[PDB]
RNA sequence: AGAGACCGAUAGCGCACAAGUAGAGUGAUCGAAAGAUGAAAAGCACUUUGAAAAGAGGGUUAAAUAGCACGUGAAAUUGUUGAAAGGGAAGCGCUUGUGACCAGACUUGCGCCCGGCGGAUCAUCCGGUGUUCUCACCGGUGCACUCCGCCGGGCUCAGGCCA
RNA sequence: CGUGAGCCCGGGUCGAACGGCCUCUAGUGCAGAUCUUGGUGGUAGUAGCAAAUACUUCAAUGAGAACUUGAAGGACCGAAG
RNA sequence: UUAACGAGAUUCCCACUGUCCCUAUCUACUAUCUAGCGAAACCACAGCCAAGGGAACGGGCUUGGCAAAAUCAGCGGGGAAA
């Protein structure tokens, strides 16, 4: 298996994976671009604060025609939602990936979230019925997640030019 | 060889199950351009739909 | 039964596959999609996290960058990372500039004058052989002011880019 | 490198064949055909998921319970049901 | 100058009233916000105007006015939309 992150060697990281995961993808984008390149704590405390709707995920890229609420102050927006679903995906690898560390043996405590992506999974293509005997796609939009958690951490001149400085040297 | 049975017969449904069929007789081939909502042109007369 | 200046899986018969099948139509009839892991299943023991799917280690293999989604794995389209731009479009042409990244070219050659080495495939003559019939090669002869390489200097000439 | 269609090389991936020259041969060169087949976007996490009066408490099962089950309630069909 | 009958066509009268003066208020379901789920139509590229652009047409050209991220609810002028 080959991540994204190809630079981050094995040896002191440790990584989680998940394929073919019948939650959104766009909510899922959105809240681990919310969760990115924080400690692990605090994303697991954040991901449970979602869930329970105390803390809110910015929606950026993917929020066309959402509602606004007051918890998005905290990230410089108005758009933000609670996609507990996707908060509970990323919850259980990210816990996948701490048991992983805790395997290898490195600090748990001091680890942050290197790298994580989401891409999208092949379709569940359903259909759906429509008006005047039509049917329609009514597919859903999966998504692969990876993520890898680290621990935190004179010369060609002229003549005239070594003269100039030379003299200047000495004076 | 029972755990590889089920194994091979579980990995056999992965087309099927992402084309979100119910099972495996589930082979029903719908119109996705049906004539009536493709052909035909809408005149003062009598039409064929509300 | 044998062949081809034929086609090479959207092609060739509709059909290279449990194809006149699956499916549709009251019926007469209509009628597909669909080949490829690997030489060999060796198709992942065991540990660990998960309710599980799976993940992580660790294994098999020449390769898993081949994991029964399987040869190769393009484009559209998407994610992450890195860089940049953005006062009601962008894109494109000419010419600079900045940043980033690069192909060349150059590194010395030839010829003399000395000195030190190492050898006699120096000129002439003799015999044989071949040829273009007057030119060469082969064996003897050279005894080092003659030839051939090397090593140190010195000199002349030609050498890259911009002025 | 070529005015150009193109040709050649380096680096990466990859695994079994392929090319130059002269002739011979053709099912031989695509942006358009509301082209054919297949795949994929913006729209967009949007439109929407609003007929048929209606749901609630505790316990159990379970990783997980508004739409599983038992009990406790409250309602509907109202014998052309 | 034909009775009865008619979801046939027409004029008027009484009653009646939110048809109107002239609008106001209330309830349910939506719309709205959230969780889950999740299309399509359409799409050369795009979208602020004014005057000029002979062929009575400009969104892109010329000359001006200008011109500041990212957004939500609405709206039906224009573009799109039968």
């Amino acid at each position: 298996v080959r991540y994204a992150a190809t630079e981050i060697a094995p040896t002191k990281s440790a990584r989680a994976r998940g394929s073919y995961l019948r939650v959104s993808f766009k909510n899922t984008r959105e809240t681990a671009q919310a969760i990115n390149g924080w400690k692990l704590q605090r994303a697991l405390t954040f991901l449970q604060n979602v869930i329970d709707k105390k803390e809110a995920v910015p929606m950026r890229r993917y929020a066309g025609s959402t509602g606004r609420t007051a918890q998005g102050k905290q990230w410089g927006v108005s758009r933000a939602r609670w996609p507990v679903k996707s908060a509970q995906f990323l919850i259980g690898l990210l816990k996948n990936a701490e048991a992983n560390a805790d395997a290898k043996g490195l600090d748990t405590g001091n680890l942050i979230i290197k790298h994580i992506q989401v891409n999208q999974a092949p379709k569940q293509r359903r259909r759906t019925y429509r008006a005047h005997g039509r049917i329609n796609p009514y597919m859903s939009n999966p998504c692969h997640i990876e993520l890898i958690l680290t621990e935190a951490e004179e010369s060609h001149l002229s003549s005239r030019q070594r003269g100039v400085r030379i003299r200047r040297a000495l004076t | 060889l029972r755990s590889k049975a089920e194994r091979q017969a579980k990995l056999a449904q992965r087309k099927m199950n992402r084309m979100a069929r119910q099972g495996e007789a589930d082979r029903h081939i719908h119109a996705s351009m049906p004539k009536h909502l493709f052909s035909g042109k809408r005149t003062i007369g009598k039409t064929d739909r509300r």
